[PDB]
């Protein structure tokens, strides 16, 4: 019956109501010209019709880097020795970044002592 | 599978 | 020569300095909020 | 039967370097 088609199209090959809606319509255009013998034939026909339906809709069912890292290993070693020559600190910005980041963590630790004590409505 | 009515 | 090696190794020479001046105005914001408490309430209450 | 016996016992019957050498050619010079 039609109940078996739902579990053989929307279930077997995964075909829900909407999927089977246009799946059973494709059979008409190519209905079996005679009473189908095998129960698998019907499923096969449905599956065969599903292919067309799916088609119709278009929805079917090394060391190079080791050589590279040694090149940057040379240039990183060359970068430190030129910064050593020109007396350029390569981390003066980074050391002052982490030293103000704990300094702005101190004033944050003082700023939330106000809002924990007083509250959000009073502070706003 | 997308249920298409 | 230092800039062209930092260009080669993709090393930002000011990433620490750009993040230094961007947290220094961020800690200036919370300071501008922190002294709004002490200007409003006072030093004895805040201590 | 030997197969089982054998089994039983477990005893059965490019240019990258051309690019690399030109890099060291620079550093040697």
């Amino acid at each position: 019956s039609i109940t078996t088609a739902r579990k053989y199209l929307e279930s077997r090959f995964g075909l829900g109501a909407g999927r089977q809606d246009s799946v059973l319509l494709m059979a008409l255009t190519n209905e079996p010209a005679n009473r189908l013998g095998s129960e698998a034939d019907a499923k096969t026909f449905f599956d065969g019709i599903a292919q067309k339906y799916a088609s119709s809709a278009g929805i079917s069912l090394a060391a190079l880097d080791a050589l590279t890292a040694e090149n940057k290993k040379l240039a990183k070693q060359q970068l430190e020795v030129l910064a050593r020559y020109l007396q350029v600190d390569l981390n003066k910005g980074a050391k002052s970044f982490i030293k103000e980041k704990e300094a702005s963590a101190v004033l944050q630790k003082e700023l939330d002592l106000w809002e924990a004590e007083h509250g959000e409505f009073y502070a706003k | 599978i997308p249920d298409e009515p």
